[PDB]
């Protein structure tokens, strides 16, 4: 087509979605991790994760307001990944890289899994 | 704004 | 902080939100324009428009599944703007610029209003 | 990935 494009549009949309998350506006699901609860928007979770995409496209699960993750999932690893989903920023540190990579593998967040694999390989 |  | 950032994350999220819109997945509102109906996600509309932000933060309106726009609003102008919200691409043409700018002013989409004003000024 |  002959469209023009606003370069900062996608980033501004994500920034606004994160502001709604902060203020708990229109959040429609609670993700439960080892008794730690995280409120979020189903569509953002689906847009970022192959696991949430599969969960919320399921005819029965799409209607759930609570999702319980596998007990092996670390709440801090999940929190870091939830923050990444809403900001594009990943708080990756020596002390959390193993939990973050394991959580990203479970959530099916391929780009995060890739950078964790590379950062781990650099330290060996 | 840009030409994509 | 000491975060790393995935450059294409915001764009990939918006692309996935547009794929959900195409497949009518988790859309939670119908926008009615001169008897033309558009299905969308309330959070994306809020993230892009000052008008939808005000509508869906209202305690009564946040719960509506149908929103009727002012009858002076042109459905094609709205369609072009809805496409822009989900893609960052604006199909701006000599034949639609007046309807697009009027719709962007009503929806409170300041960056769109700005480029329409500039494109109109160039033709005078 | 970049340093923001
Ligand atoms: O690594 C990843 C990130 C990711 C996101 C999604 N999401 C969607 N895919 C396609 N159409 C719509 C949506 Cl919402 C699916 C798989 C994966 N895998
Ligand atoms: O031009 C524009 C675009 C736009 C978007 C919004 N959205 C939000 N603002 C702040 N926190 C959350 C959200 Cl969702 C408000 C006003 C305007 N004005
Ligand atoms: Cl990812
Ligand atoms: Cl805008």
């Amino acid at each position: 087509d002959s469209c023009i494009q606003f370069t900062r549009h996608a980033s501004d949309v994500l920034l606004n979605l994160n502001r709604l998350r902060s203020r708990d506006i229109l959040t429609d699901v609670v993700i439960v991790v080892s008794r730690e609860q995280f409120r979020a928007h189903k569509t953002v979770l689906m847009a970022c994760s192959g696991l949430f995409y599969s969960i919320f496209t399921d005819q029965l699960k799409c209607n759930l307001s609570v999702i319980n993750l596998d007990p092996e999932i670390n709440p801090e690893g999940f929190c870091i990944l939830l923050d990444f989903m809403y900001t594009s920023r990943l708080n990756l540190r020596e002390g959390n890289i193993m939990a973050v990579m394991a959580t990203a593998m479970y959530l099916q967040m391929e780009h995060v899994v890739d950078t964790c694999r590379k950062f781990i390989k650099a330290s060996e | 704004w840009v030409i994509p």
